[PDB]
């Protein structure tokens, strides 16, 4: 019933990886396609003629396996809109090198960040990409409900965290994506990859997110309670998120490490599992409608 | 278009699975090297051997079955421009083939060779020879082939048949895009496994090339006049083209359907319309003109049926259809 | 020497220990396997040569980061999310795991072992920062004091509860753990590397995204200089009485400092990114510098 | 674009209308040369001069009114692509010029130069400064220009500042064209005497070029970020640009209207559209982004409101605007 994936940032083995997430139950793997930490050179000598192999072998797995099982995402360096000019225009190269790549594995989407306020030069490098041959590829932006900035623990001595409500600024994540896909003039194949956090924001945070195409949710591990007997569980207001995303029928990305250790890891999957099958079963209407979502006709 | 565009895992994948395709290659670059060293020159004499737009390795693994089969000692480089091509080349250079084969990550065109080769081997072919831009890319390689050099393929030749099918008319008719000229899907070549149709005449030769070209300046600009007798009554709709292509001496490769190579699959006709359909009477002839045109940024076709009635020239300067360089 | 039969391509660090044995950290940031290792070299001259190490072992994910923990323990910074504890056996011709703890949910980016050789502080692509007490094996304090990756922690050379702290939110963080709120907050251009003072017990040095080297003192104005054109990646002072200051970076290059960040020595030996040197406990005059061109480089430096 | 196109005579002749360039030319290439070659070398020193792009030689006549005007000894080269315009300048050559004046039909990025320059000059600015791609004809160039030579013009910079104007957006509006984009007409610059618009902001630098160049590689692509004060109410609808360009020292060229050249008419502001309009309020910061993109075949701007609202990217990939290499 449940679309779900994995997300790794470590993969030493893809056939060994694929096989131990799929074993796990989840239907795809989210992992990067060059190493995370192979920061590369395009400019300046010598680095920039680095040898050998830029990265591993399309070769490693089947045509069907690249196209179904398998989400790129892109290099944690990659900074294109860095107040470093060398940095951008490496991140550029990087950016366009690590998008390419994908297309020519022909996975079936590719995660981007949008981390901060401004990501206008990440905006016209895929915006350029898009406009780049093979036009079939998802994007899917990575954007979190509430910003690291405003979740921080109040742990800075001459840095408070601000106990004041600001309405339109714990919307600001919104604001972000909001700018993003204007910049890239509402692309089909750009859409939401939404992060929850372990404390959820406002409902209003929440409902700014309706009408926004969401095509995958990130629960990281960390948000998950334990429950008398010891198994990853959710609080009620994240149960209550989970069902919405539901009718929106999004995939579930699991991110992190295992935190109950003495408890497996497809645990974690389990329990979405269990929130999926253990939900108001669709009335008449629900029923009857299934298939005609979103489906513009002309009026009779 | 592998020259303008990266071509996608799976699309060098299903070249591969062409096995006579490279069987071909091999017994061509095998004919090749006996022909260049003698027996008594085996241990000292090196031959380089160049795969120019090596894709994922098929025509390197070909060299070196061939220089174990000839018994003959080569050293191969493998150029190829697309980056992530490059990837399993680098993989495949790492892990199995060695020091042996030294991986170019560049274009033809533009590579500072270390030293000349006394082969290029190269598979830039379209289903009308000439039309992934293989002159182009040759030539510019050319600078880097020893004197007495050998290019496999040495030569090749694209071949027009004219067609009726009321069916694919019909098909192309309906790739009318927005933005766009409204009649441009006609001036436009296509790839098509041909079904239902009717050949009104035997495929003619049109255009040929030969790799050295030892004709100052090359020119790679053509004119041809092609005269089809027409025994049928019937409605022109466009020109089928195929190719022929001499690997080496008597070792082809032909996807003209009188003199169509053994198993090879993968290579479909490629198909020229005209906008107009021609009413053909039995004993006409049709006679078809066919330019090969370019600048120095693009390289492009056009096309006019001159008999039993004139057509409009198709494509001109390139409007509607053009091969990047 | 019953380790493994090829070290990976990039060189990730370098570290004497008193005796002057050379620790090294690989991980292959390339090709089929992404995985690592870590090499003991009781003769410093035959590295990176694997059938002239004295120990060797394969690590299950790459190393991004490695420091000593006394004489015979090594503490690593996995791609996994771990932070992984080895230890040389008795006869020091084995590397053996004494523990692997899946804490960080994201790559380990950076480890630095505190004044007691008891504790730990490690830094993540997970914007944590945790305290482990290394007996135990377990982390008795995590910390979200950032609001992106952290780049670098540096525990105080003399004070159990102070280290250091930047990152990707263009913050250097300084923390005591004995105060309610332990960061502290230091006041451009990213920050990059850390390196604490040997002899000033509140003075320390960082390098930023831009190439620049910068002089701090706690209390206050901060002495400076452009030494690279990219990225400082390290920082780390001589032994001795007056210490000498090398500095390394994504520009291939290795820089040898004074007091008053003026350079003395430089070298461009390197043909990849420079990514660790560690100075001779023996011969202080000498700086050894590993790269992703994966050279072991010897250095002479004149003093 | 006078590198894509050969420009018409008259289109020439409009060029030549103007008096105070050609001055201004002819006072900085006399400056040059005094600098160059002191009075006790004057009889035995010629300065070799290269009129990069000669149109139908004023910049010819300038350089040898300098010359003359600074007692100096020049060996000129007259280099022009158009072979319409060479012939106008061939006809010179022989009836006026003589053996002084060396006429080259060429592409200055192609030329095979006998000897290596001392001062090279140039006149390829558009209304934007770089527009007419001055940069990359001037880095192919280069190599024969000598170690110590001087570039004429040294430098230049674009300038933009936000634009109202209710009456230029519907003008733009209806340059809707059949068979493309319905929105193409916002995605590309226009030359247009701006006459009933708003100034918003002061003009502000967007993009600088240096000759010759010392950065190796070069790097003509740029990406600017610039934030516009603006104190009205008002409805943003383009951007107004404008350039300024040092041709020697203190002898410099300018359109910004602030520091208009005396006299020099022929030029035009240049203006970016947006698609939809933005109400800003007073108070209120407009911030753009510009980008000057390439790659071997063309170069093209994109352009984008950040602040008070985002617009969309303006034309992505050159898809509606290029210019040609
Ligand atoms: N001017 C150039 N310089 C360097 N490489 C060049 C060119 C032009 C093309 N190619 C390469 O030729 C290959 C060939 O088309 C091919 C296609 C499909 C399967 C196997 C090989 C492609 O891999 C293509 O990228
Ligand atoms: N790469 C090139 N090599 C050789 N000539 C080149 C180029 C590129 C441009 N030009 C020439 O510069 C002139 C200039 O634009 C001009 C315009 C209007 C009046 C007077 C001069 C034009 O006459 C144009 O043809």
């Amino acid at each position: 019933r449940v679309s779900s994936g994995r997300d790794l940032n470590c993969v030493p083995e893809i056939a060994d990886t694929l096989g131990a997430v799929a074993k796990q139950g989840f239907d795809f793997l989210c992992m990067p396609v060059f190493h995370p930490r192979f920061k590369r050179e395009f400019i300046q000598e010598p680095a920039k003629n680095r040898p050998g192999p830029q990265t591993r072998s399309d070769l490693l797995l089947s045509g069907r396996d690249w196209n179904t099982l398998i989400v790129g995402k892109l290099s944690p360096w990659i900074r294109p809109d860095s107040k470093v000019e060398k940095i951008r225009r490496n991140s550029e190269a990087a950016m366009l090198q690590e998008l390419n790549f994908g297309a020519y594995l022909g996975l079936p989407a590719f995660l981007l960040p949008l981390n901060q306020e401004d990501n206008t030069n990440l905006a016209r490098v895929l915006t350029n990409h898009i406009h780049t041959g093979h036009h079939s590829s998802m994007f899917w932006m990575r954007v979190p409900l509430v910003a690291p900035e405003d979740l921080r623990d109040d742990i800075i001595e001459n840095a408070p965290t601000t106990h004041t409500e600001e309405y339109s600024g714990e919307e600001k994540t919104w604001m972000w994506w909001h700018n993003f896909r204007t910049l890239c003039d509402y692309s089909k194949r750009i859409a939401v990859a939404l992060e929850i956090g372990a404390d959820l924001p406002s409902n209003h945070v929440i409902d700014r997110w309706l009408g926004e195409p969401i095509k995958a949710a990130i629960l990281p591990t960390s948000i998950f309670l334990t429950n008398k007997k010891g198994f990853p569980v959710l609080s009620k207001m994240h149960q209550r998120l989970i069902f919405r995303l539901l009718k929106l029928e999004v995939q579930f990305i699991i991110t992190g490490t295992n935190h109950h250790s003495e408890k497996e890891f497809c645990s974690y999957l389990q329990y979405l599992e269990y929130l999926s099958q253990n939900r108001p079963p669709p009335n008449a209407y629900e029923l009857f409608a299934k298939g005609y979502e979103d489906y513009l006709q002309s009026p009779l | 278009q592998p020259l303008m565009d990266n071509l996608e895992s799976q699309t060098y994948e299903v070249f591969e699975k062409d096995p006579i395709k490279y069987s071909q290659y091999q017994q061509a670059i095998y004919k090749c090297l006996l022909d260049r060293v003698p027996e008594e020159e085996k241990d000292t004499n090196v031959q380089v051997l160049m795969v120019l737009g090596a894709g994922r390795g098929p025509l390197v693994n070909a060299s070196l079955r061939a220089a174990k089969q000839a018994d003959r000692r080569i050293k191969l480089y493998a150029v190829e421009k697309n980056p992530n091509a490059v990837v399993t080349l680098e993989n495949w250079q790492f892990e199995e083939w060695g020091s042996q084969v030294t991986v170019v990550s560049s274009d033809m065109r533009e590579w500072v060779a270390p030293e000349k080769a006394d082969i290029i081997v190269s598979e830039l072919l379209g289903s009308f020879a000439d039309n992934e831009l293989s002159p182009e890319c040759l030539d510019g390689a050319q600078h880097f082939l020893k004197d007495d050099g050998v290019s496999i393929p040495g030569e090749y030749t694209s071949f027009l048949a004219p067609i009726s099918s009321s069916k694919l008319y019909n098909e192309v008719r309906a790739c009318r895009e927005k933005d766009r000229d409204p009649e441009a899907q006609f001036e436009m070549p296509y790839v098509v496994r041909l079904h239902n149709f009717h050949q009104l005449s035997a495929p003619q030769p049109c255009f040929t090339f030969s790799h050295p070209n030892r004709d100052p300046m090359i020119d790679n600009n053509r004119y041809c006049t092609l005269e089809f007798p027409v025994e049928v009554n019937t409605v022109l709709h466009g020109f089928a083209g195929y190719f022929e292509t001499v690997l080496y001496q008597d070792i082809t490769l032909s996807i003209r359907p009188e003199t169509h190579s053994p198993g090879m699959f993968s290579w479909f006709p490629i198909l020229f319309p005209i906008k107009q359909p021609i009413t053909v009477r039995e004993g006409q002839t049709i006679c078809v003109r066919f330019w090969r045109c370019s600048n120095s940024k693009k390289v492009w076709y056009e096309w006019a049926v001159t008999a039993p009635v004139c057509s409009a020239i198709h494509n001109p300067t390139g409007r509607s259809y053009t091969i990047g360089l | 020497p019953n380790a493994p039969a090829c070290m990976e391509r990039q060189l990730e660090a370098a570290r004497y220990r008193s005796d002057g044995a050379l620790l090294l950290g690989a991980s292959s940031l390339s090709g089929r396997c992404w995985a690592g290792s870590l090499w003991l070299f009781k003769d410093p001259c035959a590295a990176p040569n694997e059938g002239f190490c004295s120990a060797g072992v394969q690590t299950e994910a790459g190393v991004a980061d490695l420091t000593w923990v006394g004489e015979r323990g090594i503490l690593v910074a996995s791609d996994s999310g771990a932070v992984e504890l080895w230890e040389l056996d008795e006869n020091e011709t084995l590397i053996v795991s004494k523990f692997c703890k899946y804490e960080h949910d994201d790559i380990v980016s950076t480890v630095s072992v505190l004044s007691s050789g008891t504790q730990a502080v490690s830094g993540s692509k997970d914007i944590c920062i945790k305290v482990w007490d290394l007996a135990q094996q377990v982390v008795l304090s995590s910390y979200r004091a950032h609001a992106a990756q952290v780049t670098c922690v540096a525990a105080s050379p003399h004070k159990d509860s102070v280290f250091l702290s930047c990152s990707e939110d263009n913050r250097i963080l300084l923390w005591d753990t004995r105060c309610p709120k332990p960061a502290s907050q230091i006041g451009g251009y990213l920050p990059t590397s850390l390196a604490w003072h040997p002899q000033q017990s509140e003075v320390f040095v960082f390098g930023d995204e831009n190439g620049t080297v910068s002089l701090v003192d706690t209390k206050s104005c901060v002495l400076s200089s452009a030494v690279h054109s990219q990225c400082v990646t390290g920082l780390v002072f001589s032994p001795h009485s007056v210490p000498f200051l090398a500095s390394l970076s994504e520009d291939c290059s290795l820089a040898v400092l004074d007091s008053s960040l003026s350079e003395l020595f430089r070298s461009q030996a390197h043909r990849d990114f420079v990514r660790d040197a560690t100075w001779s406990p023996l011969n202080h005059s000498l700086l050894t510098t590993v790269g992703w061109d994966h050279q072991v480089v010897h250095h002479v430096v004149p003093t």
